């Protein structure tokens, strides 16, 4: 298991970097941080681990819109509602953030590319491979 | 066409916009019935929870006197299904359902859309 | 499947990671796991396998809506509707949440996006093969 | 004939994987997965021939509304009802649920990717051949 | 055709697969699949024969709309009417259920599909010759 | 201009808005007739059965004696033609047919929008 | 003069085929089957002549509106009627069928695709030819 002071720094850090985060229960947020704990290397920036562990779990959250709410009812997780009105009261319409032109699936939101950035810095995006004889 | 699609619709709707904490009630008093000498009471209550949706407030003037009251509309489900003399517990506030106006195309209506009005004056 | 200790954690997991499953019947949850286990291996992760599982499920239920329930009719199999309004009341309009342009058909929700980024970490996505003798 | 206690698994696993066809009578279920039997090979996927028959009748059912009720009125097999309307009741908009892409018929329908993706893992979509001397 | 069971047999099976046709006359019914039975081969199925004669039947007597029964005039079998309203009492909308961009004449309904893949199955979508001497 | 096109057009569009299982009457009574003092009833009633679309409820004020009574507005065929003073038996209640208002550009109109009030008061 | 009774069958077949044709009188039907008799060839499917005539003259008398009836004003030969309406008692809007993709004239209608269909099954549509020497 990954070291539990560690999951807590990450967690607080989530917490202040998105204020709106600190009404959902803990347990929750652990769930998404050990899930995105698979996908983050420990050796490629040991220094700054706490960070990037947080931005990629960040990243995760709000994908699209993968974290709902505890009592929020099924059926919404395949179908989106582009607007609605009552009779006299009130009316609004949505849309989306921003439209995806290379199909990464990580520049799709900020958090994402804020990870692409930090990783081409600190170690790259490239891979150079050979057999082994 | 099909029509429990349209009440599978209507419902959502309604749960769509709705608050699950205003206290509503529906009393559903009947059976009355005259003595003889015409003395006597109507021993129902019939109280029953029910949960909807309400829009377009609207005052009451009668003479300038300041009696201060309030009417609105509502909109509801397709159980516990609503008459032509029944009154509305909104937010401990009693309204009589002057006019059901369901909204009917068919047997069973999938939903209404009472019109009510603050009992007393 | 292999026994039932897998299966009961591969639910929990779902659960945890969608809150609103909480109230679906068991032994849908239960059907569908078992028959989304066709897909995955389990020689290739062995670490996460019931994390792989549970994704791969999420994925599969939430394709095109095949999670509906009951009485839900059979015409909401083959069409989607897109409006709804009840006389003067209120109105409704509804429209799909993701472009799958691609056409891979794991890149359609984001578990699948997740489950491609996680068996790329773990094994890789290509398939390079020589024939025997 | 196809096995009678095979074909009995087979329609119970369709119902239970969509719950909604359990208001559907008993024959023509029974017809609809004698025609599907016609397709799906059997040496191929010996272990798993119950699931995957199954997920084939489930996508012929529902490749373009081929199923419809005992009742359902003729005319409508060709021609589809965008949109209707009574005067101040209701209204309501429909609308196709996805686009293909690649006119294979397969990735058409959820169930048909499902069934090219088993096909796909467990012997594969290729064919080579060569002539007999 | 050759003998009288077997017509009985493509009848009932279409019939079968479509329930709205249990109030057609049954003479058209026989002329439509006496009519079909001309594009069909025999020797390529020769088994499930009476299959591929009901699905060519119900592909044929629904591409554009051809089995239209008695009055209804003759400008339905030219143009298309895609809206109707009566006053302010209600109004409807009607359209296209199936693109065909490809032009196969066979691609147009999911009989005509279903019947290419049968045929597919069986015998194959070539024709490789040679001259003959 | 074709009207069987219509015709058939407003049958399948009033099939479509319609309920089977709604029981609905119609009644035609007539050929009265007074006596050589003036003492004779109708003896005509000819229930026959019929199918169609409502729409619109509204409710009926008076005084405010609380009489709860309704009236709504019908969409119906062509077949069985309806006149200026028949009565619908709509779910058990009468209706008496104040207005026919044919949707008519022709002889022989292909359908009805009767303007139905509840009967007594 | 074609048989007497091969058109009295191809007349015959025409109404049976299209219910809508009974009401037509019958001079008008003998001319529009005596012009198709000039494209049908007769020794390509002996066998099935009445058949195809039949589909002949039928795509020929559905091709663009050809046929119209006998009191039909002049002027609508060449402009149509997109849409009508009364003040508050109907409206209506039609629509083209189908769209052509090729320019062929006899992937057109329905009729005309059948016809095509048949005359690559019995001989095909291919012509080779050389010169006499």
């Amino acid at each position: 298991i990954m070291n539990q002071e560690t999951l807590i720094a990450a967690v607080e850090q989530m917490r202040k970097l998105v204020p709106a985060l600190r009404k959902v229960p803990d347990e929750t947020l652990y769930a998404w941080v050990e899930m995105a704990e698979l996908f983050v290397c420990q050796k490629t920036f040991k220094d700054a681990y706490v960070k990037a562990i947080a931005l990629y779990a960040l990243h995760l959250a709000f994908l699209d819109g993968a974290l709902k709410g505890e009592d929020e009812d099924l059926e919404s997780y395949s179908r989106r509602v582009t607007s609605f009105s009552l009779s006299g009261e009130f009316s609004q319409t949505f849309g989306e953030v921003t439209k995806n032109q290379s199909g990464n699936m990580m520049l799709s939101t900020p958090w994402g590319k804020m990870f692409e950035q930090l990783k081409a810095r600190r170690r790259g995006r490239f891979a150079l491979m050979t057999g082994l004889r | 066409m099909n029509y429990s699609q349209i009440e599978r619709m209507a419902r959502k709707g309604v749960a769509f916009f709705t608050d699950p904490s205003r206290p509503m009630n529906l009393i559903k008093q009947g059976e009355y019935g005259y003595d003889e000498n015409g003395f006597e009471i109507p021993p129902m209550e019939q109280v029953i929870p029910i949960s909807g949706a309400t829009r377009r407030p609207n005052a009451r003037e009668i003479d300038g006197e300041t009696i201060r009251a309030s009417d609105i509309l509502g909109i509801f489900n397709n159980d516990h299904e609503i008459n032509e003399g029944d009154y509305i517990e909104i937010d401990g506030i009693r309204h009589v359902v002057v006019d059901a106006r369901p909204v009917q195309a068919s047997l069973e209506p999938v939903a209404y859309r009472p019109v009510l009005r603050r009992v007393s004056v």
